[PDB]
């Protein structure tokens, strides 16, 4: 039973770490930086075009 | 075929028209890098000032 209890206290805690590791590796290859010039980045793409 | 062929090679002619404007595009994009690292080394130089 208490083995039980401390892992629901730490499920959340691993998921929220998850998620934010996932969105901040989502904000790269939008923006990325000013000079990445990759194509890859969607500003360039739009500037290119 | 000469009508045949003559709108082929119109065809052609607007499409040499198109990879001639992505050429010059990229050479653009090119030269606007090479400014923004001569501009990150001319930072530099500031900076040791
Ligand atoms: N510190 C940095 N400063 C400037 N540009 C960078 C830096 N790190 C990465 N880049 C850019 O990343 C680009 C390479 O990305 P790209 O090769 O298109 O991605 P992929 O490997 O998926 O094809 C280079 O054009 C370079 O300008």
């Amino acid at each position: 039973e208490r083995k039980y209890l401390e892992l629901k206290s730490q499920k959340n805690l691993y998921l929220a770490r998850l998620k934010s590791a996932i969105a901040a590796q989502k904000i790269e290859e939008i923006a990325g930086n000013l000079d990445n010039a990759s194509a890859s980045s969607l500003f360039e793409r739009i500037e290119t075009k | 075929l000469l009508e045949r062929l003559l709108g082929e090679m119109e065809l052609e002619l607007i499409e040499l028209r198109r990879a001639l404007a992505q050429t010059i595009a990229t050479f653009k994009s090119t030269e606007r890098q090479r400014d923004a690292q001569q501009l990150i080394a001319q930072r530099w130089y500031e900076k040791a000032q």
